[PDB]
RNA sequence: AGCUGCGGUCAUAUCCACAGUAGAGCACCAGAACCCGUCAGAUCUCUGAAGUUAAGCCUGUGAGAGCCUGUGGAGUACUUGGGUGGGCGACCACCUGGGAAAUGCAGGUACUGUAGCUU
RNA sequence: CAGCGCGGACAGAACCCGCGCGUCGAGCACAAGGGCAAACGCCCGCCUCACGGCGCCCCCCCGGGUGCCGGCGGGAAACCGGG
RNA sequence: GCGUAGAGCAAUGGCGCGGCGUCCGGCGCCGGCGCACCCCCAAACUGCGAAGCGGCAGGGCGCGCGCAGCAGCGUGCGC
């Protein structure tokens, strides 16, 4: 039967209740980043004490 | 008529398109870079050709304006023996050559060099074009700039291109020929249409050296000559002055009385 | 009811301001942006391509990531009893460098200034807290040359 | 006075609308061949009209520019047939003027029974040097009000350069 | 066969005029507006009353020519024809609608076009007479003849303004010496200041005076 | 001081009309063998410097149109919040805050970065 | 551009051409809205980014946006193109 | 960031009369058209625009050194 199609009334009562949390903190992802930029920034941590020209002298061609 | 509510209502356009002076949609895919360089605008070589000169600038913009890094005129060629033909396409040559070893003496060698690019602006670019001629003294000088020589005479691919051709081109042999002739069939024609190269003295048959001569001292020393030019305020009493609000009022109220 | 396209209901939103319309002007290119930075989204309607939600036209967010031609800007949105945080990719036609943070910029690097040259010479600022409209203070108005002036009810005319 | 005010031909602007396509039209378009000495422009009709019988885009005119001392050839043989008197109201607001003549062999042109007979509009246009900032690429402008041809000041000159005579 | 005023008495829905959305909407019956001498000059008729709605209701275009023809017919007996120039104030713009429903009841709700009506606020101006100042009270006469036509309290005011230009009678009879005023028929345009000097005193040359 | 190249603001810059501008610049302009592009060397392209500041450009003028700024309209219109205020209603009044717009009126008609050039 | 103006044999209300103006009133397949003037419209040239492989975002999808590595087209280039 | 109330007819779309005219038609008048003022207007109109709301910020910063295949002279990331 025709009844009730669509309400708002009590639904900011009920999303306060448990209050509107915040967006819960996380560790750092790598989503969304630059592909060029991210697989750079994984290279200077990879080499990030000893230099690349000291690394691939150590463990050879890296690639 | 046009009604009160077109001009209320107009939008004015950017007053360097209103001038006639700027492509801004060439301006804005020109300067544009990318996101990830954040700081680093790009230096762009702009080549102008006035009916007097050719301006050839390397300049980088900026949020007051551009920036202007290097400069040269075609009007500097008169210290390495190019008083003639101060916008044919050698001088849009020797001038593109000039900013080029400006713009190398300049900064030193320590590091990388940034890519410039060709600024056109608005004219056409036709194959033969001055401004390309420019393009082309620039990469002689040392300037890096992506080109491709389509544009350029002497061009038959991109793998190919034939300096001869071009040479013709650039040292005149294509317009001394044509002023030889001229002063051999046509005398008194040759007498008019070339009078500031009588003047100077040049000939058709010694204009290849001048150009020749002109490319090694701009290679040599392409150092910019300097011009204090102190005071100009003695100009300041060729301008017209405002009149007063009162004053205005007084000459509307003297015209309704007559 | 409406429908949900993905420019539903911006007749005014993705409108241009009256004699401010044409395509945007170079000088936009000029701006930097770097990560952590906040941004605010205002749509450039003019520029069709990497345009953003409708939703995220009047919202301020802070650059996650940079791109070549475009930003990627985290935004919260509510869901709910939640925020959740949205990845907002913009094109830089369509974002302004938010002044969000701009007064505290300015009272951080001048205060960090002042505590770094106090330590410097040994003392050290307390606290240099922002202080808030207090109390009135006491006033004199002297009438000297100002003579108090009656205000009284006037009576009720009309004009017609 | 100042010799750059001086009021020249720009350009004389022929054409013959025949008002439909085929061998007319062929035979009329190597007229202003003969006439110029240019390869001619064919005109599309803009419109399909019953009236007149003519089709959207169909070649329906035949039109050329001449320009230089060329172009005063055309008109002083053309202004021949009219006796070098065009009306008044010929003079256009802008500063030209035109006339039309009915037979194109009033201008020193023999029949040809294989091409045929046709008229044509001669459309005059004037100007001062300077022109230029009108019509170039860069830097664009109006041409000042001194500087544009009125319909007086052509007709000043109608009289001046050709012995011209005004009609009503 | 009309429904009876009160059903389209107040101001309920939003504007709803002829448009494009709404068309098929009967002509008003209401088909003038100016009445009396209409040709007659600004300062032929100086004194100004108008029947003023105390009321935000809808004015039916049957009750806008009902109050237009009692109106009119009392200045014509009265004034006389020439002597007065009637305005009606109020346009009957919103378009009301009649739902008319087999019977379908509330299914499809939404009305087709049913009549015409005048939205009018509180402190509206719906009829104005400009007259000689001896019809005054003809003239006064002559609008409540037109407000029992009316829903509502309606109000009558003897303006201060000079005819149907907006200016008082005092300042309409200065600038009129001072040669400020040219005529645009019923209303006037005061000379000011801001034109060129050759226009001004064009201006000047076709003044009322 | 100015001009010019490249700009930033994007009409205080636009639009109409009339004036004036020494220098240099910008131009107009002379020409078309070439490169190049056209129906047309008009544009574009090349080559030139004989002419000319007539135009553009510049500047000034206008009780100019517009535009900009201020002011005013006006604590008006509207409104958040409040009352067991009022009114048959329509809706209105009050309290407490917030607070406009159009017309009007007055003034303004550009500023600025960088580079080069001009006595 | 729409449109307007003024000129021009046949030629007319309506054939074509020219000049002047023309803030977008035109056009952009279509509904409407937004957008757009050396263009996002018109015309011409060369083209087929209406592409493969990996991601990510807006996000039920649909559709779109954005990257990376290849493969290309146009352009002197910057750039633009993932219908 | 918004575009509601108000306000506005200035563009779009309506409403209505006068006024003006080296405009057109008809027989000075009448009708068209044009222009300027004006009138009544708009949920699917906007040169303006509230009250009211929405987003975000009010904490880490400064310096130095390393790293990168990114970049071309910076940006990130480590310390
Ligand atoms: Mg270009
Ligand atoms: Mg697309
Ligand atoms: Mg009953
Ligand atoms: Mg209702
Ligand atoms: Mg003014
Ligand atoms: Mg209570
Ligand atoms: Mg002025
Ligand atoms: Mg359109
Ligand atoms: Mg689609
Ligand atoms: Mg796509
Ligand atoms: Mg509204
Ligand atoms: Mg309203």
């Amino acid at each position: 039967a025709k009844r009730k199609n669509h309400t708002n009334h009590n639904q900011n009562r009920k999303n306060h209740r448990n209050g509107i949390k915040k967006v819960k903190k996380s560790a750092p992802s790598f989503r969304g980043l630059n592909h060029k930029y991210l697989r750079n920034m994984l290279y200077s941590r990879k080499y990030n004490n000893i230099g690349r020209a000291a690394y691939e002298a150590e463990h050879g061609p890296q690639q | 008529k046009i009604k009160k509510s077109y001009f209320s209502r107009f939008q004015t356009k950017l007053r360097r398109r209103r001038e006639g002076k700027t492509d801004y949609k060439h301006r804005y895919n020109l300067i544009r870079q990318d996101v990830n360089k954040h700081g680093l605008m790009k230096i762009r070589l702009v080549v102008r050709i006035t009916n007097s000169r050719i301006i050839c600038e390397i300049l980088r913009a900026h949020v007051d304006g551009d920036r202007s890094i290097a400069y040269a005129d075609s009007t500097e060629l008169k210290r390495y023996g190019i008083t003639f033909g101060l916008k044919n396409y050698t001088a849009a040559y020797a001038t593109g050559l000039l900013v080029a070893c400006r713009y190398n003496n300049k900064i030193a060698g320590e590091g990388p060099r940034p890519e410039c690019y060709l600024d056109i602006g608005l004219r056409r670019s036709t194959r033969g074009a001055r401004v390309f001629g420019a393009m082309k003294g620039a990469l002689d000088g040392g300037l890096v700039m992506p080109h491709s020589l389509k544009r350029v005479p002497g061009y038959v691919s991109e793998e190919e291109f034939d300096s001869e051709v071009f040479r013709n081109k650039l040292f005149g042999k294509i317009l001394a020929g044509y002023m030889k002739e001229m002063m051999e069939n046509y005398p008194e024609k040759y007498k008019k249409t070339f009078q500031e190269y009588i003047k100077k003295g040049i000939n058709p048959d010694d204009l290849e050296n001048i150009y020749e001569n002109a490319f090694k001292k701009i290679r040599e020393d392409p150092s910019r000559v300097s011009k204090t030019h102190g005071d100009y305020s003695i100009f300041k009493e060729f301008k017209r002055v405002r009149l007063s609000k009162e004053e205005r009022a007084a000459r509307s109220r003297a015209k309704l009385l007559d | 009811m409406r429908s949900n396209g993905y420019r539903r209901g911006t007749r005014h939103r993705f409108s241009q301001a009256f004699r401010k319309h044409g395509m945007p002007k170079p000088s936009i290119l000029t701006r930097v942006f770097k990560k952590g930075q906040y941004v605010d989204v205002v749509v450039n309607p003019a520029i069709h391509k990497g345009m953003p939600h409708k939703f995220f036209h009047g919202r301020t967010g802070k650059i996650f990531n940079i791109d070549k031609r475009s930003i990627g800007i985290l935004m919260n949105k509510r869901c709910g009893p939640r925020y959740v945080e949205k990845m907002v990719i913009a094109r830089v036609e369509h974002v302004r460098p938010s002044r969000c943070n701009e007064e505290y910029i300015k009272r951080r690097t001048e205060n960090d200034r002042l505590r770094r040259e106090a330590a410097a010479r040994g003392e050290k600022l307390g606290s240099l807290k922002r202080k808030p409209g207090g109390p009135r203070g006491a006033v004199l108005i002297s009438t000297e040359n100002n003579t108090p002036i009656e205000i009284r009810n006037e009576p009720y005319f009309e004009v017609y | 006075e100042n010799p750059m005010r001086q009021i020249r031909i720009e350009k004389l602007c022929i054409n013959c609308c025949v008002g439909e396509s085929g061998e007319k039209l062929n035979r009329a378009l190597k007229v202003l061949e003969q006439i110029s000495g240019q390869k001619p422009c064919t005109g599309k009709a803009r419109l399909t009209i019953r009236g007149f019988g003519i089709r959207r885009n169909e070649k329906i005119s035949a039109y050329v520019t001449v320009r230089g001392e060329k172009a005063r050839e055309i008109l002083n043989n053309a202004l021949k047939v009219k006796e070098y008197e065009i009306k008044k109201s010929s003079f256009s607001n802008t500063g030209g003027f035109g006339f039309g003549i009915d037979e194109h062999i009033d201008l020193g042109i023999k029949y040809d029974p294989s091409i045929g007979i046709y008229g044509m509009d001669f459309i005059v246009v004037l100007s001062r040097p300077g022109l230029r900032v009108s019509k170039r690429r860069i830097k664009k402008s109006r041409v000042g009000n001194k500087q544009r041809i009125s319909k007086e000041e052509a007709m000043q000159w109608f009289v001046k350069n050709y012995d011209g005579v005004l009609l009503n | 066969g009309r429904r009876p005023a009160r059903c389209y008495r107040y101001c309920k829905n939003k504007p709803y005029p002829k448009s494009r959305f709404c068309r098929g909407v009967p002509d008003p019956k209401l088909a003038i507006y100016d009445l009396g001498r209409k040709r007659a000059r600004v300062t032929e008729f100086p004194l100004s009353v108008h029947l003023v709605s105390n009321e935000r209701e809808q004015l039916s275009a049957e009750a806008l020519e009902a109050a237009r023809i009692a109106a009119n017919r009392y200045m014509i007996k009265h004034a006389g024809k020439d002597n007065f120039h009637m305005r009606i104030r109020v346009h009957p713009l919103h378009v009301i609608r009649i739902n008319k429903m087999l019977q379908t009841g509330m299914r499809g709700s939404f009305g087709k076009p049913y009549g015409r009506v005048a939205r009018v606020d509180f402190g509206q101006e719906i009829l104005s007479i400009r007259t000689k100042d001896a019809f005054k009270a003809v003239a006064c006469e002559a609008l409540r003849r037109a407000k029992a036509k009316f829903p509502g309290h309606q109000q009558i005011k003897v303006s201060c303004a000079f005819g149907f230009t907006g200016i008082s009678r005092e300042e309409f009879e200065r600038l009129r010496k001072e040669g400020k005023l040219i005529s645009q028929g019923s209303h006037v345009t005061i000379i000011k200041e801001k034109g060129s000097i050759v226009g001004y005193k064009e201006k000047l040359s076709k003044a009322i005076q």
